[PDB]
């Protein structure tokens, strides 16, 4: 009677299907969550190999086809893109919340009713975090970085390492800091780049107090190394001079070929020589040379770099005080290079890293930079360190940004599950039950968590939440609500004496994510599926 | 122990904890497999009960029969030692009675 | 309608069944080379998918030409590879360990262990492997000619090429040392680059040597040109010495009748003018990578001028390296110092039916060839590939002058120390440590099983030998298949070796360890 | 809404639980029911045309081709091929109605699509189809009733067959024998009257032998008070 | 995993083990009592399943649904198994034992997610599986008083119970006094076998009867049957178990003669043995003569002659409930008919019931047997119609061994939910949670009536808690009133048995399917 080209779907049937999809999507990732959690090993059909533990990747790597498997594929990835840590966690929350909203549904609860508990649940929780479970930053000091780098870093193949690589961290995001406008420390992360090596093992990852550049002199007859160093950035390529579209050479007297020739290596010969005459020591370029002028630069025992990614070139620009020069142009029409353009530091070297080589911008000047190099046994456990460290730092740049930490290892979660518990009582009818099954869905986390290390799930949870029960209840306990998950021993424990702490922005940012996927996918109840 | 389904190639149930029935219903087709399964066999026929004990104590010897081959040991004498522990095992078990 | 979450090609497998396949995959790795250890090892032919062979033992090449479809194997092998261009030795001792270690991890997998642990105790007992290894560690005086050679016959015992130990030995320490460069306060070796091998099939293996200088397979442009040149001065260039197009489009208009004639003449006069400003340094021959025109050729001949023609740019750069020159783009701006003085012959001469060019009496020179004549191609690239690895074993005690005990003495040792450390852990991942602590001996069991002697009386004997307070040197000889202690027998390893085999086999252990789930089957979405 | 369900499990594994589940459809709730009513409503509104004096005939075409002509509704539909099941129904209501009565078989199709069809409406604005149910049944009792109340007795004497005959002429009057009507009703009357067991039992239709020969005409149709026989 | 050159198992063994599989084992179960969800209440509806050869089975019965159903699934297959157990030990709730078992392992899934052990939760459903029965059995009502009347209003009542959810619930009354005067009138044993189903079709419910006595359609009357009478007022039956032919003696019988007078003598000879069985049974004084074996046109037209009844053929159950009647004995030889093995009964009778022709053997004052006639105007109206009746005999059957009755409309299982959770207050705790999660899915049943009835469950969930909580053991759902009531003072009875086996039968299932960890399905062998 529709007449429709497709496959219609109603009711029931469909919201079970979209369940049973997020389900599907929670329990993919759902067995890399906490310390005790293990890595995923993923083919790409053809041969290559990716081990990670990263919720986000493991979702972007999967190809999916259900509507709402992508909602929480998406929802993972805008997870990763603001906040950068807690991607599973999302994931987990939002599959939890439809589960239990489904429930409520098939209990013949209307969906609004369900979105709305659910909407005021959000909103206690977050008032809640921010009023309650909430640490400043300043009477804690390198220690609440060190030890947030840390716990972003449990779960992950750098965990044991954590001494160590947390210092790293630490030290490469300071080292990064700049102050804007408005009197507001920036940290600007993604500045510090990130060079993987296989080779040594973990421990000799080197923090670089500089630059690092994956690229190498063009000319085997320059030095590579250079002690005091005259940065010269440029943004064009030093070539023979070719003319543009709308110029053409006609020649009619014959005596001025060989004159229109040289002249063509000549212009750039110019070009090189008032560059030069500045005294620079290291010429670095985004477009490329060739071997003219890289003779020209071996003559003057000055380096010479092609190809230079435009980003790095930034960077280095940035941090040495040199100036882009995408043209030799002043403001009087005439072609200039004066020694104001030239960025310094106090070495220049190309290393080599185990059978490659790299140039290493050491020690710039005007402004402090950091790279680091990481070495591992092969490609893989490389790229993986990568994503780990890429965590880490963003953990720690929001530490730094927002100086409010909460406690980790599902402290949070429990202490708002009691909340909303005994807040539900206290809003209407059925969006009571909403809140409620809003509290139990939060459960979801200390759950997995202990399920990792097969620990007794329930008797632990219990435990947990007795701890915070009595907390909220009696006004002299409250020094309760750090009490976390121990999961080395599988007993509850202070968290924020242990120093487990994760940033309040990726609860908060997790949680309105969370709720606002399931509140979008329980909006379905019917699904046109047209064939293509 | 928990109980385990198992399907025949007739679509015929087993519900069961008992890994004599569990063997039998099971299309093993590694003839050393088989051995250990006849062995489980005769062992139900013979007594009635003790069938997964026999397979965990054959799993076990055998296991540690890899192990000490690895380590540089004969397999004749790794059988030897297994007939002298048995005879032992055997001259000690009438002590055990309760 | 399948209406599906994951695509239909998705696969996915997970728990105590993923962990069992990827440590049984590590475990046929191991076992493929496992025979290929050892002074003596058997060597294994290998078909390329191209139709060639190679015939070799070393471990890396193996693992290199073999195809796996198991991500743990293909683990393995980047493990290797990793392991061979780090310090270029002890592929097969980095493989067998790995699979050792997630041997004894699978052990304590099957119980109710969280890999977790096994990875923190794997993880204490790699930094105290390091601790032992720097421990029983000997220095080395590295201007003693006789200790170097030593450390390098030791490497290469192993190989195919100890028959001609000696004059291997040579041939290695003469080009890494002569190779050695130091510019502006950097030092470096440059193996890769520099040192070229050039195997010539034919001849005796005797009669390989390194030249005081570089050979390439090039022969004179015009044959007038003098083949033997006692004391040249070479000239290099990148740039041809021939009339070119320019950059621009540059299309003529003739109207006038000398106008062809003029650019033609015009054509030869900058040629000529060319090779004047090449003549003007008064070289004796010119070498370079792009092509020379005849009338080039006719007006260096000329001036009494050998030139050689398309010569490579690696080829080029080791050339500058010999004679110590550099090469000029531009022949107007040549200068002095750009001309080559310290070649000391250049000699045109033809092997077998080819012509072949030698610049083979610089005075310190800082680039060499390696010329090998042997029987065939595979028993040169072996022969290359044992020349490769004692170069790399003779750089590497250069850059770091500490020496440790060979022939499974330094695996024992390494295993006693943390044995004995273990007994005060009182706690739950002793057990673990102890374990992949004793994992060490599969070294020395391998040696034994290869030499063929009874691998359970000799273990006992050596690990009671190394329950002694001074015992820390004694391994067994691999011929014999006998307790020696090796500051008699003479074998010794480079630190940095068995650092780097440590520490890559027990972060292998680790890496694979912490995996439990696999999916398979997903498009690239490149 | 059709084929099943189709889950394959949360975890990836296959999820069997009925043989050829794939090609197997459903249909649930209220769109079953509106699928019923439609088809029903199908089947009435092909069986109402041929309601009454000046209803017209169906002709009926058989899978070996012969050709049936007809007006009552049992056969009709007792030779209609149908696949769907609601029409089986209808079609087994015309049988017991012709069992049962013999005559009406075309009516009763026709009030229950105009029930369903009332019902399909009733439904639409949120009424449990049981109670639409019950609702028809307490309206039907009453109309029963109403019917015994505004019914009338004639007379079944064999003096006087002049009520049996209007009542046969009336059951005809629908029939292509209605140019006969008048003999086609005596003759009726007569054949249950000569053979029936007057106290007020049963009629034996096995004592009633009809036979038919092509040939004459309709009007040469004719009660023999004996037995004829296709033989000599 | 690795390819393992010579593998352990034949390839395409499927196997799943661990947590996965028990949860994908409890959804395919919720899928098996979804197909039977909306079957329940007064206000339940029917399903229609369609075979492969297009034959349509509708029904309210959940046993016969999940029957039709044809399920492969190892672990849902337990539910259909119950549901059957359900079917034969009662009759009656093969829907609640789905529901329930379902609901049970629906409630323990979360546990079982986060890895609790399994034989705990099998433990739990144990203790409170007895509990419950132990209160069923205590708080039963049963009236010591053994009156007739009383007797018959509980039995009634318990009819109309397990009658007001089919489609004969408009006249639910009348089929149930139609279904208790049928039982009480068999003997010692209540065998189905002696209650008579008959479906006739065309006609209205209304016109349905019950008979004293038997009734059978007419089989296969031959030449001469019509002129035999049709009725009698106190003929005598002959029940018998002979061939009443013109045939050979044997089938290995052979005759031999080599004279004319031998051959015509031997056909007097078999004409003679024919008609010597004919005389004995008409001097036996019978004028009603019922055959399991043929009877031929010579004995037909001979019965005839005589004014009397012949009807060969006759099925053997029918032959049976004649015996049981009338009160004869089947004879396999005519050779002494004494009055002793003739049948009686007042009035024998043919009419014809919606174009068909059954016999009558009404007037049976000692009658042990009955004989349902229905009407409906298509075969699986009647078949819906039996199967309805089938239940109702069922209970009353069961009500007439013990008549312990509880009140319906899930007012025992709210009263047991209350209990168990009281009892499950007072436990350390790992149970406590186990057992909340049993009572909790024993309101399965009025939620699924209230959305059945298109109520709003919550409230009247809400509602019948307060109200038990607050005192009171009878009180359900009423399904009319859109509220709740007494349902004992409703006449909602259902005998105790009923529940006591729907939860043991539940609670077993749970626990079966909860203790199993691995399925293995072995490669099929002969695919053809
Ligand atoms: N040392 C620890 N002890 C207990 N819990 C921890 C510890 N470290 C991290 N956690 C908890 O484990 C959870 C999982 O974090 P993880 O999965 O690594 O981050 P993401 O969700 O970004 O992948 C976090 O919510 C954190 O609270
Ligand atoms: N003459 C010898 N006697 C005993 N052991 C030896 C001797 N020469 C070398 N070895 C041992 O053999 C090992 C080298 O094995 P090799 O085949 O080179 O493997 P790889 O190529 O992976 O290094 C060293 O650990 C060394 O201790
Ligand atoms: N008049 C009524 N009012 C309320 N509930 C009823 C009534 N009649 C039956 N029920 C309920 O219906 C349930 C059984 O439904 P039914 O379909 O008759 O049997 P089955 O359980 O075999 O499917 C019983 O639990 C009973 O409580
Ligand atoms: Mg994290
Ligand atoms: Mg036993
Ligand atoms: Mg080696
Ligand atoms: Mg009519
Ligand atoms: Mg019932």
């Amino acid at each position: 009677p529709l007449s429709v080209f497709g496959d219609r779907s109603t009711g029931e049937t469909i919201r079970s299907q979209n369940v049973m999809a997020a389900a599907s999507i929670a329990n993919i990732v759902k067995s890399s969550l906490g310390p005790v959690g293990l890595d995923k090993m993923l083919v790409d059909d053809i041969g290559d190999v990716t081990i990670t533990n990263d919720g986000a990747t493991i979702l972007k790597l999967l190809e999916v086809e259900h509507p709402a498997a992508k909602v929480l594929c998406e929802l993972a990835d805008l997870q990763d893109k603001e906040v950068g840590d807690g991607t599973t966690s999302v994931v987990i929350i939002a599959a939890e919340l439809l589960k239990n909203a489904d429930e409520l549904v098939k209990q013949k609860i209307h969906p609004t009713s369900v979105i709305s508990g659910y909407r005021l649940a959000c909103k206690e929780a977050v008032r809640y975090i921010n009023e309650n479970l909430i640490v400043n930053t300043d009477e804690l000091g390198r220690d609440c970085l060190i030890n947030a780098a840390k716990t972003s870093m449990s779960s992950k193949i750098i965990g044991i390492n954590g001494d160590f690589f947390a210092n790293m961290v630490v030290d490469a995001v300071l080292a990064i800091k700049y102050t804007d406008i408005r009197g507001q420390p920036r940290y600007p992360v993604n500045s510090v780049n990130i060079l993987k090596a296989h080779g040594r093992s973990q421990m000799e990852s080197m923090l670089i107090s500089g630059y690092a550049l994956n690229c190498v002199v063009g000319s085997q007859g320059m030095p590579k190394r250079i002690v005091n160093a005259k940065i010269a950035c440029l943004d064009f390529s030093l070539q023979k001079t070719k003319m543009k579209l709308g110029v053409q050479v006609v020649i009619t007297d014959p005596e001025k070929l060989d004159q229109i020739r040289q002249r063509e290596s000549d212009i750039t010969k110019e070009r090189i020589q008032k560059i030069l005459a500045t005294g620079a020591n290291v010429i670095l370029t985004t477009g490329g040379i060739d071997d003219m002028c890289l003779k020209y630069f071996v003559e003057a025992g000055a380096m010479a770099v092609r190809r230079v990614l435009k980003r790095d070139l930034k960077r280095i620009a940035k941090a040495s005080g040199a100036t882009i020069l995408s043209t030799l142009a002043n403001l009087e029409g005439e072609e200039t290079f004066e020694a104001a353009m030239l960025g310094q530091a106090e070495e220049v070297v190309q290393e080599r890293i185990c059978d490659d080589e790299l140039i290493l911008i050491k020690n710039t000047k005007a402004r402090t930079s950091a790279s680091i190099i990481l070495r591992g046994a092969n490609d893989f456990m490389c790229d993986e360190m990568e994503r780990s460290l890429h965590d880490a730092l963003c953990v720690v740049k929001r530490v730094l940004e927002s100086k409010s930490v909460v406690p980790g290892g599902g402290a949070v979660e429990a202490a708002l599950s009691i909340y909303l518990e005994n807040y539900a009582t206290s809003m209407g009818s059925r969006e009571q039950l909403a809140i409620a099954e809003f509290a139990r869905s939060l459960l979801v986390i200390p759950n997995t968590l202990a399920v990792n290390a097969a620990q007794d799930s329930t008797d632990l949870v219990a435990k947990l939440r007795a701890f915070h029960n009595e907390a909220q209840v009696n006004p002299e306990r409250k020094n309760l609500k750090w009490i976390g998950l121990d999961l080395s021993n599988g007993k509850p424990r202070d968290n924020k004496q242990a120093g487990v702490f994760e940033p309040t922005i990726v609860k908060v940012k997790s949680l309105k994510f969370a709720t606002e996927a399931a509140i979008t996918i329980l909006r379905i109840d019917d699904l046109i599926k047209l064939h293509p | 122990g928990m109980n385990k389904m198992v399907i025949n190639h007739l679509e015929k149930l087993f519900v069961t904890n008992d890994a004599a029935t569990i063997l039998r219903e099971l299309e093993v087709q590694h003839p050393a497999a088989k051995m250990i399964v006849m062995a489980s066999h005769m062992q139900e026929q013979e007594v009635g009960d003790g069938t997964n004990f026999v397979l965990v104590f054959a799993g076990a010897l055998l296991e540690l029969a890899e192990e000490l081959l690895r380590i540089g040991l004969s397999v004749s004498e790794v059988i030897e030692g297994y007939e002298i522990a048995c005879r032992k095992a055997h001259e000690i078990l009438p002590n055990l009675v309760c | 309608r399948p209406v599906l979450v994951l695509s239909q090609n998705t696969k996915r497998e997970s728990g105590r069944k993923v962990q069992s396949g990827n440590i049984n995959a590590a475990k046929t790795i191991a076992d493929i080379i496992r025979t290929c250890l050892g002074p003596k090892s058997m060597m294994k032919m290998l078909l390329d998918p191209m139709g060639g062979i190679v015939m070799t033992n070393d471990g890396n090449a193996i693992l290199r030409e073999i195809q796996v479809q198991h991500p743990a194997a293909k683990s393995m092998i980047e493990i290797s590879r990793t392991q061979d261009e780090e310090v270029g030795d002890g592929t097969t001792s980095v493989i067998i360990l790995a699979g050792e270690m997630l041997s004894v991890a699978e052990h304590f997998l099957e119980q109710q262990m969280h890999p977790t642990v096994v990875i923190s105790a794997y993880r204490k007992a790699l930094d105290d492997m390091i601790s032992t290894l720097k421990k029983i560690s000997i220095p080395v005086d590295i201007s003693d000619s006789d200790m170097m050679l030593n450390i390098i016959n030791s490497s290469i015992t192993t190989k195919a090429i100890s028959r001609w130990s000696s004059l291997a030995c040579n041939i290695a320490l003469d080009a890494v040392k002569m190779v050695q460069f130091e510019e502006n306060g950097r030092k470096e070796i440059d193996i890769k680059k520099y040192a070229r091998v050039e195997k010539i099939p034919g001849g005796i293996i005797e009669d390989s040597c390194v030249l005081r200088g570089v050979m390439i397979n090039k022969d004179v442009t015009h044959p007038r040109m003098r083949r033997y040149i006692k004391n040249p001065r070479i000239v290099l260039l990148d740039s041809s010495l021939e009339y070119k197009k320019g950059e621009s489009q540059t299309d003529i208009e003739i109207t006038r009748e000398e106008d062809f004639t003029r650019i033609l003449q015009m054509e030869e006069e900058y040629i000529q003018q060319l090779c004047e400003d090449i003549i003007q340094l008064k070289p004796d021959v010119v070498i370079t990578e792009k092509g020379i025109s005849d009338l080039a050729q006719h007006y260096l001949m000329r001036a009494n001028i050998t030139a050689i023609r398309r010569v490579r740019k690696t080829d080029n750069n080791r050339i500058a390296r010999a004679c110590g020159a550099r090469i000029v783009s531009r022949p107007e701006e040549l200068r002095e110092d750009d001309v080559g003085t310290g070649a000391g012959l250049l000699e045109i001469k033809k092997i077998g039916d080819e012509y072949f060019t030698f610049i083979t009496d610089c005075k310190d020179p800082k680039a060499c060839t390696i010329l090998l004549r042997g029987a065939s191609k595979e028993i040169l690239s072996e022969v290359e590939r044992n020349l490769q690895d004692a170069m790399q074993v003779c750089r590497n005690v250069l850059l770091d002058p500490q020496l440790v005990p060979g022939g499974g003495a330094s695996e024992m040792a390494v295993a006693h120390a943390l044995t004995e450390k273990s007994k005060a852990m009182t706690g739950v991942e002793q057990w673990p440590y102890r374990a992949v602590a004793q994992a060490l001996e599969v070294i020395p069991r391998t040696l034994i099983q290869n030499c063929g002697a009874s691998t359970i009386r000799l273990l006992t004997s050596l690990r009671a030998k190394h329950t002694q307070e001074n015992c820390e040197t004694w391994g067994v000889n691999g011929e014999t298949g006998t307790l020696v202690d090796m500051k008699e027998l003479g074998i010794w390893e480079p630190l940095a070796v068995k650092l780097q085999t440590y520490k890559t086999a027990v972060e292998t252990a680790v890496l694979l360890l912490r995996i439990d789930d696999i999916v398979s089957g997903h498009k690239k979405k490149g | 809404a059709s084929m099943g369900t189709l889950a394959f499990d949360e975890y990836g594994r296959p999820f069997l639980i009925i043989k050829d589940q794939d090609r197997k459809s459903r249909l649930m709730g209220l769109e079953a029911l509106k699928s019923h009513i439609m088809a029903a409503k199908a089947v009435a509104n092909t069986m109402r045309t041929s309601l009454g004096p000046n209803g017209l005939d169906k002709m009926m075409v058989d899978k070996d081709g012969d050709v049936t002509v007809t007006n009552d509704g049992a056969t009709i539909l007792s030779m209609m091929d149908v696949d769907h099941q609601i029409a089986k129904l209808m079609v087994e209501l015309s049988k017991s109605q012709d069992d049962e009565i013999g005559d009406g078989t075309t009516g009763v199709v026709v009030l229950a699509g105009a029930l369903l069809e009332e019902a399909e409406q009733l439904l639409d604005r949120g009424i449990h189809p049981i109670r639409i149910a019950d609702g028809y049944e307490q309206a039907a009792r009453v109309a029963i009733e109403h019917l015994d109340k505004i019914s009338d007795s004639v007379l079944v004497d064999i003096k006087d067959t002049e009520p049996l005959i209007q009542t046969a002429k009336t059951t005809l009057g629908s029939k292509v024998v209605n140019s006969c009507h008048r003999q086609m009703a005596e003759i009726a009357v007569n054949a249950v009257l000569t053979v029936a067991d007057m106290e007020r039992r049963d009629v034996d239709f096995e004592l009633i032998k009809v036979e038919g020969k092509v040939g004459g005409r309709l009007e040469d149709t004719k009660l023999i008070k004996g037995v004829i026989v296709d033989k000599d | 995993m690795m390819p393992t050159p010579v593998i352990l198992l034949k390839e395409g063994t499927d196997s799943s083990q661990g947590i996965p599989q028990l949860v994908s084992n409890i959804s395919a179960c919720q899928v098996i009592a979804e197909a039977v969800r909306t079957t329940l209440g007064p206000r339940g509806m029917d399903k229609l399943i369609v075979d492969g050869r297009g034959k349509a089975t509708i029904s309210n019965d959940g046993a016969t649904i999940l029957k039709l159903l044809d399920v492969v699934h190892p672990a849902a297959k337990t539910l259909v198994d119950i549901a059957k157990s359900q079917d034969a030990e009662v009759g009656d709730g093969t829907t609640s034992v789905t529901l329930l078992a379902a609901e049970f392992l629906k409630q323990v899934k979360p546990y079982v997610e986060e890895g609790l052990h399994p034989q705990i939760i099998i433990r739990a459903f144990r203790t409170a599986t007895q509990l419950a029965v132990n209160k069923i059995k205590e708080i039963a009502v049963t009236v010591k008083k053994a009156d007739k009347v009383e007797q018959r209003k509980l039995l009634e009542k318990c009819a109309m119970t397990a009658l007001s959810s089919k489609l004969i619930s408009q006249q639910k009354a009348f089929f149930a006094k139609m279904v208790v005067d049928a039982v009480m009138m068999l003997d010692d044993l209540l065998q189905l076998k002696m209650i008579g189903i008959k479906k006739v079709q065309g006609g209205a419910l209304e016109d349905s009867q019950l008979v004293a006595g038997v009734a059978f359609k007419k089989t296969f009357s031959y030449a001469g049957f019509e002129m035999q009478p049709k009725k009698y007022h106190n003929p005598k039956i002959a029940l018998l178990n002979v061939e009443l032919e013109l045939k050979a003696e044997k089938d290995n019988a052979e005759i031999r003669v080599h004279t004319v007078e031998d051959y015509q003598a031997i056909v007097d000879a078999e004409w003679n043995i024919l008609y010597d069985k004919l005389e004995k049974i008409h001097h036996s004084g019978a004028k009603v003569v019922l055959s399991k074996l043929p009877i031929g046109d010579v004995a037909t037209q001979y019965f005839a002659d005589r004014d009397m009844f012949c009807a060969g053929r006759v099925p053997e159950e029918d032959l049976k409930r004649t015996m049981m009647a009338c009160g004869g004995s089947i004879q396999t030889s005519v050779n002494a008919l004494s009055a002793d093995v003739l049948g009686r009964c007042q009035v024998f009778e043919e009419t014809q019931i919606g174009g068909e022709r059954y016999n009558f053997f009404t007037g049976c004052p000692k009658a042990k047997t009955c004989t349902f006639i229905l009407r409906g105007g298509a075969e699986q109206f009647m078949e819906e119609t039996e199967r309805s009746l089938h239940d109702a005999i069922m209970i009353v059957r069961r009500a007439i061994k013990n008549d312990s009755v509880v009140a319906g409309g899930g007012a025992i299982e709210m009263e047991l939910s209350k209990y168990l959770r009281d009892y499950s207050r007072t436990i350390p705790g790992k149970q406590q949670l186990l057992i909340g999660a049993y009572a909790k899915a024993l309101e399965i049943i009025p939620r699924q009536l209230c959305d059945n009835a298109g109520f709003d469950a919550t409230n009247i969930l809400n509602k019948l808690r307060a109200r038990h909580a607050q005192g009171g053991t009878w009180y359900g759902v009423d399904i009319n009133n859109e509220d709740i009531a007494d349902n004992f003072e409703a006449f909602v009875w259902e005998p105790a048995m009923v529940r006591i086996n729907a939860l043991t039968a539940a609670s077993e299932a749970a626990c079966l399917i909860v203790s199993v960890d691995e399925t293995i399905k072995n490669p099929r062998s002969t695919v053809d």
